[PDB]
RNA sequence: UAGGCCCAGGCUCUGGGCACUGUCUCAACGAGAGACUCGGUGAAAUUAUAGUACCUGUGAAGAUGCAGGUUACCCGCGACAGGACGGAAAGA
RNA sequence: CGGUCCCUAUCCGUCGCGGGCGCAGGAAAUUUGAGAGGAGCUGUCCUUAGUACGAGAGGACCGGGAUGGACGCACCGCUGGUGUACCAGUUGUUCUGCCAAGGGCAUCGCUGGGUAGCUAUGUGCGGACGGGAUAAGUGCUGAAAGCAUCUAAGCAUGAAGCCCCCCUCAAGAUGAGAUUUCCCAUUCCGCAAGGAAGUAAGAUCCCUGAAAGAUGAUCAGGUUGAUAGGUCUGAGGUGGAAGUGUGGCGACACAUGGAGCUGACAGAUACUAAUCGAUCGAGGACUUAAC
């Protein structure tokens, strides 16, 4: 259970390809123009 | 599950007395051993009444020659001619597993009559 | 089935009792999304008990509601409020006395927050 | 579910009061046995004036078991202890009387000789 | 070869004439309709495509409505296909009711077993690596039909059958025979 | 919370019998902590470079990297413990 | 010259599950099967038959017919197991001002039962019936060697070998297959090549969830709707609630009364929550031949 060798840059970058975030689901508030998460609340919107 | 009830309604029996775990029954089960259709009678104490519907089953316990015997039957079996209740027993429970270890006086305490 | 909410069998019961009493008192509560989702059922069952009004239902409710003060002006218990104020308000509804509105993530731990209120 | 080392009562006049199974006769991998089977037994307690002594290796048939036997009609039957009847060569008993009730499964095997001597077969 | 599609409902019991108790499984099968028949000269093999359990028009898309238009029925939720059947005696748009079978016939039943999730090696391949279990197609052969109810469209099959409740089940005549 | 009994000999040892049991035939379910997903924070041993399949041979020790063949779309997540020229070991 | 062990183990490998792109328009379903894996087992009894055979004693081969066992696959209708938000009894102490009734803690305090789900020790089913080419062998016919000869040429038979029949996976089978149905060929720049923008059929984000599940995934639904909770009515479980009345000096008993209570199960019911929205997604290359 000991790393036999260091990890190259290219393999590290390849492994980090699924490690990213998603754009949120946002809708605009009927009254106002604020943006909130869909199915979330904003009467103050 | 109403569908299953309609499916199975025609086999449900109606000539059945009302009995409770703790009562004494005298079942008339049919024996086809040497063909020669014969009635063998069982008499004992109702121990269990689990089930519900066509799957309802009851257990009867007796003592014969010093050995206690359990016989379990389906409620609606056609292998039963008729059931009559000999005695009514007052019991504080629904499953009577405790008296399968009692003997004699301690067990016959159940003979308390309502 | 039902959620365990990260507690043991007794802490879960205690937190549910506390939240039910708090919602009865304040008419509107802010808590996590899953706590509200689990609180909805118990609070509606107790509203159902209060809608009956007899002594048996009153004692069944009392065996679960906390001993707290609804408002100090009239020296009113939470149980008294349940059996006098809310049961009269919801005399025509058949179920569905609550509604959950989702707010968004908390800053401390990213937990999803929600408001649960009586309709 | 009688297994090796299971201690069973003996219910005939043979003189043995109690036995301990050595092995279960039948199949090749069969580990347990039920009502109506034949096993090899070692007598541990015996009466001093019987036909079988303490310690001999004999054969016996299972008559009663707390584990039940289910029948075709959906019914069941169960008893309070495990009982054996001492047997010899063919399916005949080494005793004149059998005490207690025996199962009706002893009938579908060809054991009528011991069935007829039972005070009541259920 | 003859078959029909339905869905499982549950298990129960049936006391027969001898008085014996027989575990049974209930399959509800409303009229199944032939949606297409593949010919050897056109498809390379011979089969009939069965449709079952129509659904709400919103739940269906336009290609599905078009495919079923020739048989003149509402779109069907489940569609399977049977090989080895007599290519005649079936027509596009006709109905295969639960009466193709009779009491006493021997049948095969195919379904998908209940999922079990990530199970261990001990429970998966009794000690051969651990992994996801269940949720695979299974066939139980030589099952006996107990009773056929035409009005409620029911088949009663002796024994057990793979699958959870209200899942799809195929009932074909026995292959081994 | 808090000792299993009885019959023995030898002064504690060897016994024997009983009771009792998941020790096992043979495991099943349930509870909690970790594992797993999300938000915050955030190390260490190790490390010639590396786009690092398998088989049969060859070969200064045992081939991923030599020859001949056979297989294989690109990138991950969770497991296993097969190789691990991992460490333990120890014979010697 | 064997043993161990210990990560979980970075790396290769093995198992399971996803994301991307490809498969000359864009989609939704149903499939063929190059290829791969699995299956392959036993014990008694009845018969032939007391038969052939065997001085007697003894005693078959083959073929059928039952009944078990082990193993494998499914499932909870039955017998059980568990079932920590179900029902009940009970000890100590403490609390809701008191009585009565209840709550907290003591391994879920302990004890008796038990719904759903998951389960085996429980139940159902399987390993069958057959076909094809053979190896070793046993053979027919026949030359060398005018004969004979398993063989040289030619024809048979032939085994728990093998291939099909049974079960499962399988078109990343880059050789990327087949069938049915739907949408149509829009607007801008760029002569051409080509590139952008709205869309069509269709999906996804998001949300309600479980027959699914580590997470993705899969499946049922999203206000012409029963997806989940609640309510109402039921199913099963426990088992005779509170209050009041009566009998008793009292612990308690009886009646009101199969009563009260009831998590995961069924049917009705839009009462509460699935609002509004946003994103993606074609315009079909060339050659030849038959038309």
């Amino acid at each position: 259970a000991v790393p036999f060798r260091r990890t190259s840059k290219m393999k590290k970058r390849l492994r980090r390809t699924h490690f990213k975030l998603n754009v949120p689901g946002m809708t605009e508030c009927p009254s106002c123009g604020e943006m909130k998460l869909s199915h979330r609340v904003c009467k103050a919107c | 599950q109403k569908l299953i009830e309609d499916i199975t309604k025609e086999q449900l029996r109606t000539d059945l007395p009302a009995f409770r775990p703790g009562d004494t029954l005298r079942v008339h089960v049919k024996v086809v051993e040497g063909n020669r259709e014969r009635i063998q009678i069982f008499e004992g104490v109702v121990i269990k009444r689990r089930g519900g519907g066509i799957s309802e089953t009851f257990t009867v316990r007796k003592i014969s020659y010093g050995v206690g015997v359990e016989r379990t039957f389906p409620v609606h079996t056609p292998k039963i001619a008729k059931i009559e209740v000999v005695r009514y027993g007052k019991v504080r429970r629904a499953k009577l597993y405790y008296l399968r270890e009692l003997r004699g006086k301690a067990a016959r305490i159940k003979e308390i009559r309502r | 089935s039902y959620r365990k909410l990260g507690r043991t069998s007794a802490q879960r019961k205690a937190m549910l009792r506390d939240l039910t009493t708090d919602l009865i008192i304040n008419e509107r509560i802010e808590t996590t999304e899953t706590r509200a989702k689990e609180l909805r059922s118990v609070v509606e069952k107790m509203i159902t008990l209060g809608k009956r009004g007899d002594l048996h239902a009153r004692r069944q409710a009392a065996a679960y509601i906390r001993n707290e003060v609804a408002n100090e002006e009239n020296n009113q218990d939470a149980l008294q409020k349940l059996f006098s104020d809310i049961a009269t308000r919801y005399e025509e509804r058949q179920g569905g006395y609550t509604r959950i509105m989702k707010l968004g993530p908390r800053r401390g731990d990213g937990a999803p927050m929600a408001i649960i209120e009586l309709v | 579910m009688i297994q090796q080392e299971t201690r069973l009562k003996v219910a005939d006049n043979s003189g043995a009061r109690e036995v301990l199974t050595i092995k279960v006769l039948g199949g090749s991998g069969r580990k347990t046995a039920n009502i109506g089977d034949v096993i090899v037994c070692t007598v541990k307690q015996a009466t001093p004036g019987g036909v079988v002594k303490k310690g001999e290796v004999v054969k016996a048939v299972i008559v009663r078991t707390k584990s039940g036997a289910r029948r075709s009609d959906g019914s069941y039957i169960s008893f309070d202890e495990n009982a054996c009847v001492i047997i010899r060569d063919d399916k005949s008993p080494r005793g004149t009387r059998i005490f207690g009730p025996v199962a009706r499964e002893l009938r579908e095997n060809n054991f009528m000789k011991i069935v007829s001597l039972a005070p009541e077969v259920i | 070869t003859k078959g029909i599609l339905g869905r499982k409902i549950g298990m129960t019991q049936v006391f027969a004439e001898n008085g014996d108790l027989i575990p049974v499984t209930v399959i509800e099968a409303a009229p199944n309709v032939v949606l297409q028949k593949k010919t050897a000269e056109n498809d390379g093999y011979e089969a009939i495509q069965l449709g079952f359990d129509d659904k709400r028009e919103k739940l269906s898309n336009k290609p599905e409505k078009g495919h079923v238009a020739k048989a003149e029925t509402a779109p069907k939720r489940f569609v399977k296909e049977l090989r080895g059947v007599e290519m005649d005696a079936y027509e596009v748009g006709q109905e295969v009711k639960v009466e193709i079978f009779s009491a006493g016939e021997i049948v095969d039943v195919t379904g998908v077993s209940k999922g079990k999730g990530f199970q261990g090696a001990i429970k998966r391949h009794g000690q051969l690596l651990p992994g996801r279990m269940g949720g695979e197609q299974i066939t139980v052969q030589n099952l006996e039909i107990v009773k056929v109810d035409a009005e409620r469209n029911l088949l009663l099959i002796k024994g057990n059958v793979p699958g959870a409740k209200k899942s799809l089940i195929t009932v074909k005549s026995a292959v081994k025979s």
